RNA sequence: UGAGUGUUUGUACCACAUGUACAGGAUAGGUAGGAGCCGAUGAGACCGGAACGCUAGUUUCGGAGGAGGCGCUGGUGGGA
Protein backbone atom coordinates (compact mmCIF):
# COMPACT_ATOMS: atom_id res chain seq x y z
CA UNK A 1 0.00 0.00 0.00
CA UNK A 2 2.05 3.16 -1.13
CA UNK A 3 0.54 6.66 0.43
CA UNK A 4 1.10 10.00 0.20
CA UNK A 5 2.86 11.58 2.63
CA UNK A 6 3.93 14.55 4.37
CA UNK A 7 7.49 15.24 5.89
CA UNK A 8 7.45 18.06 8.61
CA UNK A 9 10.45 19.52 9.67
CA UNK A 10 11.58 18.47 12.90
CA UNK A 11 12.99 21.91 14.74
CA UNK A 12 10.51 23.69 13.55
CA UNK A 13 7.50 21.95 12.33
CA UNK A 14 6.73 23.17 9.24
CA UNK A 15 5.47 20.76 6.58
CA UNK A 16 8.03 21.45 3.83
CA UNK A 17 7.63 18.61 2.07
CA UNK A 18 5.54 15.78 0.08
CA UNK A 19 6.13 12.49 -0.83
CA UNK A 20 4.97 8.73 -0.91
CA UNK A 21 5.93 5.51 0.24
CA UNK A 22 4.78 2.42 0.34
CA UNK A 23 3.70 1.29 4.20
CA UNK A 24 4.43 -2.43 3.94
CA UNK A 25 8.28 -1.56 2.31
CA UNK A 26 8.54 0.89 5.18
CA UNK A 27 6.03 0.56 8.35
CA UNK A 28 7.80 2.86 10.79
CA UNK A 29 7.71 7.00 9.76
CA UNK A 30 10.66 8.12 7.04
CA UNK A 31 12.78 10.08 7.84
CA UNK A 32 15.00 12.41 5.55
CA UNK A 33 17.93 15.33 5.50
CA UNK A 34 16.11 17.83 3.89
CA UNK A 35 16.73 21.67 3.55
CA UNK A 36 13.97 23.71 5.41
CA UNK A 37 13.21 26.84 3.53
CA UNK A 38 11.71 28.61 6.91
CA UNK A 39 14.87 27.49 8.98
CA UNK A 40 17.24 27.96 5.83
CA UNK A 41 19.63 24.57 6.87
CA UNK A 42 19.13 21.00 6.29
CA UNK A 43 17.34 19.25 9.54
CA UNK A 44 15.70 15.92 9.99
CA UNK A 45 12.06 15.69 8.55
CA UNK A 46 10.15 13.12 9.89
CA UNK A 47 6.80 12.17 8.48
CA UNK A 48 3.74 12.66 10.31
CA UNK B 1 -13.07 8.67 30.41
CA UNK B 2 -13.89 9.55 27.30
CA UNK B 3 -12.24 8.82 23.39
CA UNK B 4 -13.71 10.19 20.23
CA UNK B 5 -12.74 9.28 16.82
CA UNK B 6 -9.55 7.25 17.76
CA UNK B 7 -7.08 6.24 15.79
CA UNK B 8 -3.69 4.20 16.01
CA UNK B 9 -1.95 2.44 13.36
CA UNK B 10 1.58 0.50 14.36
CA UNK B 11 3.18 0.47 10.74
CA UNK B 12 0.86 -1.13 8.41
CA UNK B 13 -1.46 -3.11 11.06
CA UNK B 14 -4.13 -0.98 12.64
CA UNK B 15 -5.52 -0.97 16.33
CA UNK B 16 -7.83 1.83 16.34
CA UNK B 17 -10.28 3.14 13.33
CA UNK B 18 -12.91 6.10 14.55
CA UNK B 19 -13.09 4.08 17.86
CA UNK B 20 -14.95 5.54 20.60
CA UNK B 21 -15.43 4.67 24.21
CA UNK B 22 -17.42 6.71 26.75
CA UNK B 23 -16.86 5.49 30.69
CA UNK B 24 -18.55 6.94 33.38
CA UNK B 25 -17.08 7.59 37.43
CA UNK B 26 -17.57 4.62 39.38
CA UNK B 27 -17.69 1.56 36.77
CA UNK B 28 -16.18 -1.59 37.39
CA UNK B 29 -15.30 -2.03 33.35
CA UNK B 30 -14.27 -5.01 32.26
CA UNK B 31 -11.82 -5.17 28.92
CA UNK B 32 -12.14 -8.19 27.02
CA UNK B 33 -10.36 -8.94 23.53
CA UNK B 34 -8.46 -11.69 21.69
CA UNK B 35 -4.55 -11.58 22.47
CA UNK B 36 -3.60 -8.36 20.49
CA UNK B 37 -6.71 -7.21 20.02
CA UNK B 38 -5.15 -3.71 21.97
CA UNK B 39 -6.40 -4.22 25.09
CA UNK B 40 -2.96 -3.26 26.53
CA UNK B 41 -2.87 -0.16 24.20
CA UNK B 42 -5.90 1.56 25.68
CA UNK B 43 -4.34 1.81 28.85
CA UNK B 44 -0.92 3.29 27.64
CA UNK B 45 -3.40 5.89 25.96
CA UNK B 46 -4.64 6.31 28.89
CA UNK B 47 -1.41 6.98 30.81
CA UNK B 48 -0.30 9.50 28.02
CA UNK B 49 2.43 7.05 26.79
CA UNK B 50 1.11 6.64 23.27
CA UNK B 51 -0.54 9.36 21.64
CA UNK B 52 -3.32 8.84 18.98
CA UNK B 53 -2.37 9.40 15.42
CA UNK B 54 -5.86 11.05 15.25
CA UNK B 55 -8.70 11.81 17.58
CA UNK B 56 -8.90 12.36 21.16
CA UNK B 57 -8.68 10.29 24.20
CA UNK B 58 -10.00 12.09 27.33
CA UNK B 59 -9.07 11.29 31.00
CA UNK B 60 -9.98 12.72 34.02
CA UNK B 61 -7.37 14.77 36.33
CA UNK B 62 -7.68 11.87 38.98
CA UNK B 63 -4.54 10.01 40.19
CA UNK B 64 -4.45 6.49 38.41
CA UNK B 65 -2.79 3.14 39.65
CA UNK B 66 -1.81 1.45 37.26
CA UNK B 67 -0.67 -2.65 36.89
CA UNK B 68 1.66 -3.58 33.77
CA UNK B 69 0.69 -6.86 32.29
CA UNK B 70 4.65 -7.42 32.77
CA UNK B 71 6.55 -7.13 35.51
CA UNK B 72 8.83 -4.11 35.48
CA UNK B 73 12.17 -5.11 37.15
CA UNK B 74 14.80 -1.95 36.93
CA UNK B 75 17.90 -4.20 37.99
CA UNK B 76 18.01 -7.70 39.12
CA UNK B 77 19.53 -7.07 42.31
CA UNK B 78 16.03 -4.95 43.65
CA UNK B 79 14.71 -6.32 46.47
CA UNK B 80 10.83 -6.74 47.46
CA UNK B 81 10.88 -4.00 49.98
CA UNK B 82 12.64 -1.50 47.01
CA UNK B 83 10.46 -2.38 44.31
CA UNK B 84 7.38 -2.12 46.72
CA UNK B 85 8.95 1.50 47.72
CA UNK B 86 9.12 3.11 44.69
CA UNK B 87 5.37 2.86 44.41
CA UNK B 88 5.20 5.65 46.37
CA UNK B 89 6.88 9.10 45.42
CA UNK B 90 8.43 9.90 49.16
CA UNK B 91 11.85 8.32 48.08
CA UNK B 92 12.28 10.48 45.12
CA UNK B 93 10.61 13.75 46.21
CA UNK B 94 13.34 13.58 49.41
CA UNK B 95 16.34 13.28 46.74
CA UNK B 96 14.92 16.15 45.22
CA UNK B 97 14.60 17.93 48.29
CA UNK B 98 18.01 17.32 49.63
CA UNK B 99 19.31 18.81 46.68
CA UNK B 100 17.32 21.60 46.88
CA UNK B 101 18.93 22.49 50.22
CA UNK B 102 22.29 21.53 49.03
CA UNK B 103 21.72 24.74 46.35
CA UNK B 104 20.06 26.86 48.88
CA UNK B 105 23.79 26.79 51.09
CA UNK B 106 25.63 27.10 47.85
CA UNK B 107 22.91 30.04 46.43
CA UNK B 108 22.69 33.04 48.70
CA UNK B 109 20.28 35.02 47.15
CA UNK B 110 19.83 34.45 43.21
CA UNK B 111 17.96 31.30 43.03
CA UNK B 112 16.15 31.34 46.56
CA UNK B 113 12.74 32.59 45.09
CA UNK B 114 12.77 29.25 42.71
CA UNK B 115 14.38 26.39 45.46
CA UNK B 116 11.93 28.14 48.16
CA UNK B 117 9.08 27.56 45.99
CA UNK B 118 10.23 24.10 44.99
CA UNK B 119 11.03 23.21 48.08
CA UNK B 120 7.35 24.53 49.71
CA UNK B 121 5.55 22.02 47.43
CA UNK B 122 7.99 18.47 48.19
CA UNK B 123 7.07 19.58 51.70
CA UNK B 124 3.19 19.79 51.16
CA UNK B 125 3.63 17.42 48.64
CA UNK B 126 5.36 14.90 50.86
CA UNK B 127 2.82 15.25 54.07
CA UNK B 128 -0.14 14.78 51.46
CA UNK B 129 1.61 11.10 51.03
CA UNK B 130 2.30 11.09 55.16
CA UNK B 131 5.42 9.52 55.72
CA UNK B 132 3.76 7.58 57.82
CA UNK B 133 3.39 4.52 55.29
CA UNK B 134 6.54 3.49 56.23
CA UNK B 135 4.70 1.33 58.28
CA UNK B 136 1.57 1.25 57.05
CA UNK B 137 2.94 -0.77 54.03
CA UNK B 138 5.26 -3.19 56.20
CA UNK B 139 1.22 -4.27 57.43
CA UNK B 140 -0.49 -3.96 54.12
CA UNK B 141 1.82 -6.87 52.75
CA UNK B 142 0.20 -8.89 56.12
CA UNK B 143 -3.37 -8.10 55.55
CA UNK B 144 -3.50 -8.03 51.70
CA UNK B 145 -2.09 -11.51 51.11
CA UNK B 146 -0.38 -12.87 53.78
CA UNK B 147 3.26 -12.09 52.35
CA UNK B 148 5.97 -13.58 54.40
CA UNK B 149 8.17 -11.09 55.56
CA UNK B 150 11.36 -13.53 54.31
CA UNK B 151 10.47 -11.91 50.53
CA UNK B 152 10.58 -8.50 51.64
CA UNK B 153 14.38 -8.82 51.76
CA UNK B 154 14.90 -10.99 49.16
CA UNK B 155 15.73 -9.96 45.51
CA UNK B 156 12.46 -9.94 43.24
CA UNK B 157 14.06 -11.56 40.04
CA UNK B 158 14.49 -14.72 42.58
CA UNK B 159 10.82 -14.69 43.19
CA UNK B 160 8.03 -17.24 41.84
CA UNK B 161 5.66 -16.02 38.95
CA UNK B 162 3.03 -16.13 41.51
CA UNK B 163 4.81 -14.19 44.13
CA UNK B 164 5.46 -11.27 42.02
CA UNK B 165 1.86 -10.91 41.15
CA UNK B 166 1.11 -10.46 44.70
CA UNK B 167 4.13 -8.21 44.84
CA UNK B 168 2.91 -5.76 42.37
CA UNK B 169 -0.80 -5.92 42.85
CA UNK B 170 -0.07 -4.93 46.56
CA UNK B 171 2.79 -2.22 45.02
CA UNK B 172 -0.39 -0.66 42.86
CA UNK B 173 -2.30 -0.78 46.47
CA UNK B 174 0.33 0.62 47.69
CA UNK B 175 0.52 4.39 45.93
CA UNK B 176 -3.01 4.75 47.11
CA UNK B 177 -4.39 5.51 43.52
CA UNK B 178 -7.92 6.80 42.14
CA UNK B 179 -8.53 5.02 39.49
CA UNK B 180 -7.02 1.16 39.03
CA UNK B 181 -6.30 0.15 35.71
CA UNK B 182 -5.93 -3.38 36.51
CA UNK B 183 -4.03 -5.57 33.61
CA UNK B 184 -4.60 -9.49 34.24
CA UNK B 185 -4.35 -9.06 38.02
CA UNK B 186 -4.35 -12.53 38.48
CA UNK B 187 -2.32 -14.01 36.46
CA UNK B 188 -0.55 -16.30 38.19
CA UNK B 189 -2.30 -16.00 41.43
CA UNK B 190 -3.74 -19.76 42.33
CA UNK B 191 -6.68 -20.23 43.69
CA UNK B 192 -6.86 -18.94 47.34
CA UNK B 193 -4.69 -15.72 46.29
CA UNK B 194 -7.75 -15.21 43.87
CA UNK B 195 -10.12 -15.31 46.42
CA UNK B 196 -8.72 -11.98 48.09
CA UNK B 197 -7.83 -9.74 44.92
CA UNK B 198 -11.84 -10.75 44.14
CA UNK B 199 -12.85 -9.72 47.62
CA UNK B 200 -10.90 -6.16 47.34
CA UNK B 201 -12.13 -5.38 44.11
CA UNK B 202 -15.64 -6.09 44.76
CA UNK B 203 -15.39 -3.80 47.94
CA UNK B 204 -13.40 -1.16 46.12
CA UNK B 205 -15.29 2.28 45.58
CA UNK B 206 -13.78 3.73 42.95
CA UNK B 207 -13.42 3.40 39.01
CA UNK B 208 -11.64 -0.15 38.42
CA UNK B 209 -10.48 -1.00 34.29
CA UNK B 210 -9.84 -4.75 34.88
CA UNK B 211 -8.07 -6.53 31.56
CA UNK B 212 -8.96 -9.86 32.36
CA UNK B 213 -9.25 -13.43 30.39
CA UNK B 214 -10.89 -15.19 33.72
CA UNK B 215 -14.62 -14.75 32.53
CA UNK B 216 -15.73 -16.10 35.91
CA UNK B 217 -13.61 -13.36 38.07
CA UNK B 218 -14.51 -10.64 35.83
CA UNK B 219 -18.26 -11.77 36.48
CA UNK B 220 -18.58 -11.14 39.72
CA UNK B 221 -16.88 -7.72 39.47
CA UNK B 222 -17.75 -6.06 36.15
CA UNK B 223 -20.71 -3.79 35.78
CA UNK B 224 -19.79 -2.73 32.25
CA UNK B 225 -18.18 -4.50 29.70
CA UNK B 226 -15.55 -3.16 27.00
CA UNK B 227 -14.93 -4.98 24.27
CA UNK B 228 -12.28 -4.28 21.85
CA UNK B 229 -13.09 -5.91 18.57
CA UNK B 230 -9.85 -7.20 16.15
CA UNK B 231 -11.13 -7.41 12.98
CA UNK B 232 -13.50 -3.77 13.24
CA UNK B 233 -11.02 -2.17 15.54
CA UNK B 234 -13.61 -0.84 17.40
CA UNK B 235 -14.51 -0.34 20.87
CA UNK C 1 -26.19 14.77 76.50
CA UNK C 2 -25.61 18.66 76.89
CA UNK C 3 -24.27 20.60 79.97
CA UNK C 4 -26.93 22.79 81.22
CA UNK C 5 -24.43 25.82 80.14
CA UNK C 6 -23.89 25.04 76.74
CA UNK C 7 -27.48 24.25 76.21
CA UNK C 8 -28.18 28.20 77.44
CA UNK C 9 -25.39 28.96 75.04
CA UNK C 10 -27.64 26.77 72.54
CA UNK C 11 -30.54 28.81 73.20
CA UNK C 12 -28.61 32.35 72.53
CA UNK C 13 -27.42 31.19 69.33
CA UNK C 14 -29.70 30.13 66.04
CA UNK C 15 -28.17 27.96 63.64
CA UNK C 16 -30.19 29.20 60.74
CA UNK C 17 -29.43 32.90 61.01
CA UNK C 18 -25.86 33.35 59.72
CA UNK C 19 -25.30 36.68 62.25
CA UNK C 20 -23.02 39.56 61.32
CA UNK C 21 -19.59 39.76 62.35
CA UNK C 22 -20.12 42.25 64.99
CA UNK C 23 -23.04 39.59 66.13
CA UNK C 24 -20.84 37.00 65.90
CA UNK C 25 -17.99 38.08 68.16
CA UNK C 26 -20.14 39.79 70.48
CA UNK C 27 -22.13 36.20 71.21
CA UNK C 28 -18.80 34.03 70.90
CA UNK C 29 -18.27 36.14 74.11
CA UNK C 30 -21.52 35.32 75.80
CA UNK C 31 -21.32 31.36 74.60
CA UNK C 32 -17.95 30.79 76.48
CA UNK C 33 -19.29 30.28 79.79
CA UNK C 34 -16.34 28.34 81.13
CA UNK C 35 -14.91 30.79 83.90
CA UNK C 36 -11.21 30.78 81.45
CA UNK C 37 -9.67 32.91 78.80
CA UNK C 38 -11.12 30.28 76.09
CA UNK C 39 -9.68 31.25 72.54
CA UNK C 40 -12.16 32.55 69.90
CA UNK C 41 -11.48 30.56 66.48
CA UNK C 42 -12.69 30.53 63.11
CA UNK C 43 -13.69 27.82 60.45
CA UNK C 44 -13.84 28.33 56.75
CA UNK C 45 -14.96 25.83 54.85
CA UNK C 46 -13.41 26.08 50.83
CA UNK C 47 -14.56 25.14 48.11
CA UNK C 48 -11.19 23.60 47.07
CA UNK C 49 -10.45 20.06 47.73
CA UNK C 50 -6.26 20.14 49.05
CA UNK C 51 -6.28 16.39 47.25
CA UNK C 52 -5.48 18.08 44.38
CA UNK C 53 -1.43 20.12 44.78
CA UNK C 54 -2.51 23.47 43.84
CA UNK C 55 -6.18 23.85 45.97
CA UNK C 56 -4.38 22.99 49.06
CA UNK C 57 -3.41 26.02 51.25
CA UNK C 58 -0.67 26.73 54.22
CA UNK C 59 0.45 30.39 54.94
CA UNK C 60 1.27 32.24 58.05
CA UNK C 61 -0.42 35.28 58.80
CA UNK C 62 0.38 38.47 60.87
CA UNK C 63 -2.39 39.68 63.30
CA UNK C 64 -2.28 42.86 64.88
CA UNK C 65 -3.86 42.41 68.03
CA UNK C 66 -2.44 38.91 68.64
CA UNK C 67 -3.10 35.48 69.56
CA UNK C 68 -3.84 36.22 72.99
CA UNK C 69 -0.72 34.44 73.75
CA UNK C 70 2.55 34.75 74.05
CA UNK C 71 4.89 32.84 71.32
CA UNK C 72 8.34 31.17 72.36
CA UNK C 73 10.81 31.40 69.08
CA UNK C 74 13.67 28.84 67.91
CA UNK C 75 15.67 30.03 65.92
CA UNK C 76 18.16 28.25 63.58
CA UNK C 77 20.70 30.82 62.95
CA UNK C 78 24.43 31.07 62.58
CA UNK C 79 27.05 33.94 62.65
CA UNK C 80 25.49 37.05 61.76
CA UNK C 81 21.96 35.02 61.26
CA UNK C 82 22.49 34.68 65.22
CA UNK C 83 23.12 38.22 65.24
CA UNK C 84 19.96 39.23 64.04
CA UNK C 85 18.28 36.47 66.49
CA UNK C 86 20.11 38.09 69.61
CA UNK C 87 18.90 41.43 67.77
CA UNK C 88 15.38 40.27 68.21
CA UNK C 89 15.28 38.16 71.17
CA UNK C 90 14.69 35.02 70.24
CA UNK C 91 13.46 32.55 73.29
CA UNK C 92 15.87 29.81 71.96
CA UNK C 93 18.83 30.87 69.16
CA UNK C 94 20.80 28.03 67.81
CA UNK C 95 22.87 26.40 65.18
CA UNK C 96 23.31 23.37 63.69
CA UNK C 97 25.16 21.41 66.64
CA UNK C 98 22.43 23.11 69.04
CA UNK C 99 19.21 20.86 67.04
CA UNK C 100 20.58 17.75 68.50
CA UNK C 101 20.13 19.54 72.19
CA UNK C 102 16.96 20.56 70.69
CA UNK C 103 16.19 17.16 69.70
CA UNK C 104 14.31 16.31 73.26
CA UNK C 105 14.81 19.72 74.65
CA UNK C 106 13.68 22.85 75.02
CA UNK C 107 10.27 21.26 73.33
CA UNK C 108 6.95 23.75 73.24
CA UNK C 109 8.99 26.46 71.54
CA UNK C 110 5.85 27.93 68.73
CA UNK C 111 7.42 28.26 65.70
CA UNK C 112 11.31 26.99 64.59
CA UNK C 113 12.35 29.64 61.59
CA UNK C 114 15.78 28.46 60.38
CA UNK C 115 18.09 30.49 57.55
CA UNK C 116 18.20 28.76 53.90
CA UNK C 117 21.95 27.75 54.65
CA UNK C 118 20.64 25.98 57.99
CA UNK C 119 18.30 24.28 56.36
CA UNK C 120 20.46 21.81 54.80
CA UNK C 121 21.52 20.85 58.49
CA UNK C 122 18.38 21.35 59.85
CA UNK C 123 16.33 19.18 57.68
CA UNK C 124 17.63 16.15 59.80
CA UNK C 125 16.00 17.70 62.45
CA UNK C 126 13.32 18.72 60.65
CA UNK C 127 12.24 15.05 60.03
CA UNK C 128 12.05 14.74 63.66
CA UNK C 129 9.63 18.19 63.43
CA UNK C 130 8.23 16.86 60.41
CA UNK C 131 5.70 14.98 62.53
CA UNK C 132 5.32 17.60 64.99
CA UNK C 133 5.01 20.19 62.15
CA UNK C 134 6.94 22.50 63.61
CA UNK C 135 9.34 22.27 60.60
CA UNK C 136 9.76 25.77 58.85
CA UNK C 137 7.96 25.93 55.91
CA UNK C 138 8.53 28.32 53.50
CA UNK C 139 5.52 29.03 52.13
CA UNK C 140 4.60 30.06 55.54
CA UNK C 141 7.82 32.36 55.29
CA UNK C 142 9.32 30.37 58.30
CA UNK C 143 12.36 29.46 56.21
CA UNK C 144 13.78 33.24 55.72
CA UNK C 145 17.58 34.30 54.93
CA UNK C 146 16.57 37.15 57.81
CA UNK C 147 15.21 36.47 61.05
CA UNK C 148 14.09 39.79 62.28
CA UNK C 149 10.87 39.69 60.40
CA UNK C 150 10.11 36.17 61.98
CA UNK C 151 10.71 36.97 65.31
CA UNK C 152 8.76 40.00 65.18
CA UNK C 153 6.19 39.10 63.62
CA UNK C 154 6.04 35.63 66.01
CA UNK C 155 5.85 38.34 69.14
CA UNK C 156 2.90 40.10 67.37
CA UNK C 157 0.93 37.19 66.55
CA UNK C 158 1.53 35.42 63.52
CA UNK C 159 -1.02 32.56 63.02
CA UNK C 160 -0.20 29.74 60.22
CA UNK C 161 -3.53 28.54 58.77
CA UNK C 162 -3.14 25.08 56.84
CA UNK C 163 -6.62 24.03 55.01
CA UNK C 164 -7.41 20.30 56.54
CA UNK C 165 -8.24 17.91 54.09
CA UNK C 166 -11.51 17.84 54.42
CA UNK C 167 -11.63 22.01 53.09
CA UNK C 168 -12.36 23.53 56.61
CA UNK C 169 -9.46 25.58 57.65
CA UNK C 170 -9.53 26.79 61.46
CA UNK C 171 -7.60 29.27 62.89
CA UNK C 172 -7.68 31.08 66.52
CA UNK C 173 -8.73 34.89 65.72
CA UNK C 174 -7.80 35.77 69.30
CA UNK C 175 -8.67 35.67 72.81
CA UNK C 176 -11.96 36.35 74.74
CA UNK C 177 -10.18 38.42 76.96
CA UNK C 178 -9.51 40.37 73.91
CA UNK C 179 -12.20 43.55 73.11
CA UNK C 180 -14.87 41.90 70.12
CA UNK C 181 -13.67 44.78 67.93
CA UNK C 182 -9.82 43.55 67.86
CA UNK C 183 -11.70 39.85 67.67
CA UNK C 184 -13.58 41.12 64.75
CA UNK C 185 -10.67 43.25 62.94
CA UNK C 186 -8.17 39.85 63.57
CA UNK C 187 -11.55 37.95 62.09
CA UNK C 188 -11.61 40.64 58.81
CA UNK C 189 -7.69 40.02 58.67
CA UNK C 190 -8.61 36.49 58.18
CA UNK C 191 -10.92 36.88 55.81
CA UNK C 192 -8.64 39.30 53.76
CA UNK C 193 -5.51 36.95 53.36
CA UNK C 194 -8.16 33.89 52.74
CA UNK C 195 -9.17 36.09 49.67
CA UNK C 196 -6.05 36.39 48.72
CA UNK C 197 -5.18 33.13 49.24
CA UNK C 198 -7.98 31.54 46.87
CA UNK C 199 -6.53 29.75 44.46
CA UNK C 200 -6.84 30.66 40.37
CA UNK C 201 -8.23 27.55 39.55
CA UNK C 202 -11.12 27.40 42.43
CA UNK C 203 -14.52 27.72 40.48
CA UNK C 204 -17.72 28.85 42.25
CA UNK C 205 -18.30 30.54 45.75
CA UNK C 206 -15.17 30.23 47.21
CA UNK C 207 -16.27 29.64 51.29
CA UNK C 208 -19.30 27.26 51.68
CA UNK C 209 -19.46 28.48 55.17
CA UNK C 210 -17.85 30.64 57.70
CA UNK C 211 -18.67 29.75 61.52
CA UNK C 212 -17.33 30.92 64.82
CA UNK C 213 -16.84 29.59 68.23
CA UNK C 214 -14.99 29.61 71.53
CA UNK C 215 -13.02 26.84 72.90
CA UNK C 216 -16.02 25.91 74.92
CA UNK C 217 -19.06 27.00 73.23
CA UNK C 218 -20.60 26.23 70.21
CA UNK C 219 -20.88 27.14 66.45
CA UNK C 220 -22.41 30.07 65.14
CA UNK C 221 -22.73 30.77 61.45
CA UNK C 222 -21.59 34.33 60.10
CA UNK C 223 -22.56 35.83 56.92
CA UNK C 224 -19.46 36.29 54.47
CA UNK C 225 -20.70 39.18 53.07
CA UNK C 226 -20.62 41.00 56.22
C1' U D 1 -53.83 21.05 31.44
C1' G D 2 -55.99 20.96 37.31
C1' A D 3 -56.33 17.95 41.98
C1' G D 4 -54.93 13.46 45.04
C1' U D 5 -53.07 8.33 46.45
C1' G D 6 -49.40 4.85 46.20
C1' U D 7 -44.60 2.75 44.31
C1' U D 8 -39.99 3.91 42.94
C1' U D 9 -36.47 6.82 42.79
C1' G D 10 -31.90 11.36 42.02
C1' U D 11 -30.71 15.45 45.15
C1' A D 12 -30.30 18.90 49.62
C1' C D 13 -31.28 19.93 54.64
C1' C D 14 -32.23 17.65 59.61
C1' A D 15 -31.47 14.02 63.05
C1' C D 16 -29.23 9.87 64.16
C1' A D 17 -25.57 6.04 64.29
C1' U D 18 -19.62 3.98 62.35
C1' G D 19 -14.49 4.92 62.53
C1' U D 20 -10.94 -1.34 66.22
C1' A D 21 -3.98 -1.80 61.34
C1' C D 22 1.60 -1.75 64.25
C1' A D 23 2.62 -0.01 68.76
C1' G D 24 0.07 2.25 72.25
C1' G D 25 -3.51 1.38 78.93
C1' A D 26 -6.89 0.40 74.01
C1' U D 27 -11.91 0.83 69.11
C1' A D 28 -6.54 6.61 67.38
C1' G D 29 -11.44 9.46 61.41
C1' G D 30 -9.15 14.57 60.31
C1' U D 31 -8.45 19.76 61.57
C1' A D 32 -8.24 23.69 65.40
C1' G D 33 -9.01 25.22 70.48
C1' G D 34 -8.00 22.52 74.72
C1' A D 35 -6.54 22.39 81.29
C1' G D 36 -9.53 22.23 82.73
C1' C D 37 -14.17 19.38 81.89
C1' C D 38 -18.21 16.89 83.49
C1' G D 39 -21.97 14.62 87.67
C1' A D 40 -28.21 15.56 93.44
C1' U D 41 -30.66 19.32 86.20
C1' G D 42 -28.86 12.15 89.40
C1' A D 43 -21.48 10.69 89.27
C1' G D 44 -18.53 6.48 90.00
C1' A D 45 -18.90 1.45 90.28
C1' C D 46 -22.75 -2.97 89.88
C1' C D 47 -26.49 -5.71 86.98
C1' G D 48 -29.87 -6.97 82.60
C1' G D 49 -31.46 -5.92 77.77
C1' A D 50 -30.44 -4.15 72.74
C1' A D 51 -26.95 -2.80 69.01
C1' C D 52 -22.21 -2.89 66.57
C1' G D 53 -18.23 -5.87 66.36
C1' C D 54 -12.13 -6.67 63.56
C1' U D 55 -14.22 -10.90 68.72
C1' A D 56 -10.76 -7.24 71.35
C1' G D 57 -14.15 -5.21 72.85
C1' U D 58 -17.25 -0.56 71.77
C1' U D 59 -22.49 2.20 71.29
C1' U D 60 -26.78 2.82 73.81
C1' C D 61 -31.65 1.93 76.86
C1' G D 62 -32.93 0.45 81.42
C1' G D 63 -33.00 -1.66 87.41
C1' A D 64 -31.18 -0.10 91.63
C1' G D 65 -27.70 3.33 94.39
C1' G D 66 -26.62 8.11 95.70
C1' A D 67 -21.74 11.41 94.56
C1' G D 68 -18.49 11.11 91.82
C1' G D 69 -15.48 10.54 87.93
C1' C D 70 -12.80 12.39 83.35
C1' G D 71 -8.99 15.13 81.19
C1' C D 72 -3.95 17.88 81.76
C1' U D 73 0.04 15.34 83.66
C1' G D 74 3.05 10.24 82.36
C1' G D 75 4.68 6.62 78.35
C1' U D 76 3.20 4.97 73.31
C1' G D 77 2.73 6.05 68.45
C1' G D 78 3.46 9.50 62.57
C1' G D 79 -0.58 11.00 64.84
C1' A D 80 -3.08 11.11 72.04
N1 LIG E 1 5.51 -0.65 18.63
C1 LIG E 1 4.59 -1.60 18.03
N2 LIG E 1 5.04 -1.95 16.84
C2 LIG E 1 4.33 -2.83 16.10
N3 LIG E 1 3.18 -3.34 16.57
C3 LIG E 1 2.73 -2.99 17.79
C4 LIG E 1 3.42 -2.12 18.53
N4 LIG E 1 2.76 -1.95 19.68
C5 LIG E 1 1.66 -2.70 19.65
N5 LIG E 1 1.65 -3.35 18.48
C6 LIG E 1 0.61 -4.14 18.30
O1 LIG E 1 -0.60 -3.62 19.03
C7 LIG E 1 -1.31 -4.71 19.11
C8 LIG E 1 -2.33 -4.62 20.20
O2 LIG E 1 -1.79 -3.93 21.31
P1 LIG E 1 -1.86 -4.67 22.79
O3 LIG E 1 -0.46 -5.06 23.20
O4 LIG E 1 -2.44 -3.70 23.79
O5 LIG E 1 -2.81 -6.01 22.72
P2 LIG E 1 -3.41 -6.78 24.05
O6 LIG E 1 -4.88 -7.06 23.86
O7 LIG E 1 -3.22 -5.94 25.28
O8 LIG E 1 -2.60 -8.21 24.19
P3 LIG E 1 -2.88 -9.33 25.36
O9 LIG E 1 -4.34 -9.32 25.72
O10 LIG E 1 -2.49 -10.69 24.85
O11 LIG E 1 -2.06 -8.98 26.58
C9 LIG E 1 -0.21 -5.90 19.47
O12 LIG E 1 -0.69 -7.18 18.92
C10 LIG E 1 0.86 -5.58 18.93
O13 LIG E 1 1.18 -6.55 17.84
N1 LIG F 1 16.77 -18.57 41.64
C1 LIG F 1 16.08 -18.55 42.91
N2 LIG F 1 16.87 -18.02 43.83
C2 LIG F 1 16.43 -17.90 45.10
N3 LIG F 1 15.19 -18.32 45.44
C3 LIG F 1 14.39 -18.86 44.50
C4 LIG F 1 14.81 -18.98 43.25
N4 LIG F 1 13.84 -19.54 42.52
C5 LIG F 1 12.80 -19.76 43.34
N5 LIG F 1 13.14 -19.34 44.56
C6 LIG F 1 12.21 -19.51 45.48
O1 LIG F 1 11.70 -20.92 45.46
C7 LIG F 1 10.49 -20.85 45.91
C8 LIG F 1 9.60 -21.71 45.06
O2 LIG F 1 10.21 -21.91 43.79
P1 LIG F 1 9.24 -21.94 42.44
O3 LIG F 1 9.81 -21.03 41.38
O4 LIG F 1 9.17 -23.34 41.89
O5 LIG F 1 7.72 -21.44 42.86
P2 LIG F 1 6.36 -21.95 42.09
O6 LIG F 1 5.96 -23.33 42.54
O7 LIG F 1 6.60 -21.98 40.60
O8 LIG F 1 5.17 -20.86 42.45
P3 LIG F 1 4.27 -20.08 41.31
O9 LIG F 1 4.56 -20.67 39.95
O10 LIG F 1 2.80 -20.21 41.62
O11 LIG F 1 4.66 -18.62 41.32
C9 LIG F 1 10.02 -19.25 45.83
O12 LIG F 1 9.95 -18.70 47.19
C10 LIG F 1 10.89 -18.66 45.18
O13 LIG F 1 11.06 -17.25 45.69
MG1 LIG G 1 -2.34 -7.03 26.56
ZN1 LIG H 1 12.16 23.53 9.60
Amino acid sequence: MRVNITLECTSCKERNYLTNKNKRNNPDRLEKQKYCPRERKVTLHRET
Amino acid sequence: MRGQKMNLTFGLEEVYEDAEFHLGDFDKVGIVGVNGAGKTTLFRLLLRELKLDKGKITIGNSRIGYLPQEIIIMDEKMTVLEFLAEGRPIKKMETELNYIYEKLTVVDDDKQDRLLKRMGWLQEQLEYFDCYEAESILLDLVDSMQIDFDLFDQPISELSGGQKSKISFAKVLYSKPEILLLDQPTNHLDSSTKEFVTKYLKSYRGSVLIISHDIDFLNQIIDKIMYIDKVTHKI
Amino acid sequence: KKSKKMQEALKKVDATKAYSVEEAVALAKDTNIAKFDATVEVAYKLNVDPKKADQQIRGAVVLPNGTGKTQTVLVFAKGEKAKEAEAAGADFVGDDDMVAKIQGGWFDFDVVVATPDMMATVGKLGRVLGPKGLMPNPKTGTVTMDVTKAVEEVKAGKVTYRVDKAGNIHVPIGKVSFDNEKLVENFNTINDVLLKAKPSTAKGQYIKNISVTTTFGPGIHVDQAS
